[PDB]
């Protein structure tokens, strides 16, 4: 069981992820979303970490844990991260500052103990040998699920937070193997692309909300530890309108609503590749100095005003597969995920977002 | 092998 | 064995 | 013997 | 294997039975065509056989044989209807004169050599005890699954043909058993009918034309001896654009741009009973003076001119059942009308040629 002071620490992390799933939801250049909350606090907790000044104070400030001390800050989120590990999850953090720089024995010690921080050179004068290694690092971390971080990096001249993951709901009752075939999703209702679905029919907590036009469900993990959770409305449309919803509040009315019922599960089975770069997000929500490269004060990390926050890279391959445990109707109600949803990872004792993401367009040809 | 399956999702409504 | 996939589900509604 | 298969495909647009 | 005569008559029978599907379709009488070639062009070699002058030169000239000898018309005919036996098929053909008339003995022993044409005496007068006669034969001939050929008979004055047929095609893969559910049929886009519909996913000859919004399915038969060909546009629509399309040549088009996938076929599952009185078509064709009572030349049939075409009754019970032998698919939902064709794999010779508008059922 987290500490009362972690526990704080992730239902603000939850607060913040779904302010930044929300952000980058308006943005019509983004498709897919996935977020891990702890992740996206522990960028901010490096920040507090590697910072002074204003730079430090802004990071704790969106962190809502302004009133602690740092110590407590960097225990809390170290304590969070920690209690992610409960194979089927994989995560890195690396942050890459220029040749020139010199990360400070302390920040590295401290990074390392608290956010399991790896530290990097990188020379953008050999831009092919810079993205190379970043990606060949991701790709590493993830055993080849995340191949490629980014094609290109915009700001060269300062730091870079790289964070990649890997994760692979494990399900409480397990898809049958051959259970798995070719059909085609939605993008749109003019747009079709070829996938691969998997299938299943079992007791899942289930609600279908007829005024709002969504169905809801809420899938056990391995041993009922955490859950996943499964928003679509029931037409082909664009997720704006079951966003606006989307609140902490209408989560917890839909899931009391939930019972369990027979459902036809039917999800596309791969692996969802996503890569954000949450810089221009974070400076929206309080993080405006340390991504100025005029303001940032990132002097405990280096030793000098000679970085800035050029980049954090969340970047995640979410693999949905038929395996689970052994552990396991006559007419069901169908969840058939043939076109864009939301979902969310729950841990089941805390109530801590592991997850929040939408898949909107899996890979695919068009037909 | 098992019986056939339910039947699928009611199809998209027309322009 | 797993048993065959079901029939197609009927036509969508009119627009 | 084996259990039910999975849900058919989904059904055809609807007409104009 | 057809002699290379038979064979040029089968053309010219396929040929003949487009005509025939064109001139029906364009009547807003119609609904249902269901059309055997061979058992077509063979009633019009009837009216050659039985027919002289004009009368007989018409029924030649409709089914596009007058460069052919009689000869070669009558015994190709025969070889084609004898190689149509060998899936479920029965076929009837009889003559229905008045019972005061007399059939000549070289057409009876003629008609029954080549068209296998059994002949009978009736009063016509006596409707329901004549139409009883007939709709019993039509019932046994086809082991009840075509109970009735017409409600009506209108002329009791002259000369009747009645063809009774019964085809059930046997898949070379068969439908489960339980792929079988209650659906819509769209008749029109205001008019629904209650169907049972039939369900099937394998790998099918299919072409989508994209530029034409259609689709077409080749579903072989029993050991590929036979294939089944759907013709459908994507959406529902009355088919008078389709038929506008449909030709021997943009057949062989459609068929050479067909392809092995993987394709969901879903259809109507029941006996479409349909029976057409092809006088009045036929008539549209060229065969003018063998309908009309005062220009009919029937005297090689009756051995004088006391006789003429009334109707030529072409009556099918065609079953759609589940029965056959033991990537992503594109739907083939024939929910709204369809046309159709029986192919034989071997010759090509066209075995039927239909569409299917309103199958059995209820409005919803």
């Amino acid at each position: 069981m987290l500490s009362p002071k972690a526990a704080t620490l992730a239902e603000r992390s939850a607060g913040l992820a779904f302010s930044l799933y929300q952000a980058m939801a308006k943005d019509q250049a983004v498709e897919n979303i996935l977020l891990s909350p702890v992740v996206v606090a522990s960028s901010l907790g490096l920040v507090s970490l590697g910072g002074k000044a204003t730079t430090a104070s802004q990071a704790k400030a969106v962190l809502s844990a302004e009133q602690l001390r740092d110590e407590e800050v960097h225990a809390g989120l170290g304590e969070l991260l920690r209690s992610l590990s409960n194979v089927t999850w994989k995560l890195g953090s690396r942050l890459y500052g220029p040749s020139s720089v010199s990360f400070a024995e302390d920040f590295v010690r401290s990074s390392k103990q608290h956010y399991n921080c790896e530290h990097s050179k990188i020379n953008f004068r050999d831009k092919r040998s810079a993205l190379q290694s970043i990606n060949e690092w991701a790709a590493q971390t993830t055993d080849g699920k995340l191949p490629e971080v980014t094609k290109d990096v915009e700001r060269t001249d300062g730091a870079l937070l790289v964070n990649a993951m890997f994760f692979k709901p494990h399900w409480d009752e397990k898809f049958h193997h051959k259970m798995v075939d070719n059909r085609g999703f939605m993008v749109t209702r003019s747009y079709t692309v070829g996938v691969t679905m998997m299938h299943r029919t079992g007791l899942y907590n289930y609600y279908d909300d007829e005024k709002e036009k969504l169905q809801i469900v809420e899938m056990p993990l391995a041993h009922k530890l955490s859950s996943l959770i499964i928003l679509m409305p029931h037409h082909v449309e664009p997720l704006e309108r079951l966003e606006k919803l989307l609140t902490k509040e209408q989560l917890k009315i839909w899931m009391g609503k939930m019972q369990k019922k027979a459902v036809a599960i039917s999800l596309p089975k791969g692996v969802v590749e996503v890569t954000h770069d949450l810089q221009k997000h974070l400076a929206g929500l309080g993080l405006t100095e340390a991504i100025d490269k005029n303001k940032a004060d990132l002097s405990r990390m280096s030793g000098k005003k000679d970085l800035y926050l050029a980049s954090v890279f969340h970047a995640t391959a979410f693999e949905w597969d038929t395996e689970g445990n052994p552990f396991d109707l006559r007419s069901p109600k169908l969840f058939y995920a043939d076109h864009p949803f939301i979902f969310l990872v729950r841990d089941t004792q805390s109530g801590s977002l592991l997850f929040i993401g939408r898949l909107v367009r899996p890979k695919g040809d068009k037909m | 092998p098992g019986p056939p399956g339910p039947p699928g999702p009611r199809g998209p409504p027309g322009p």
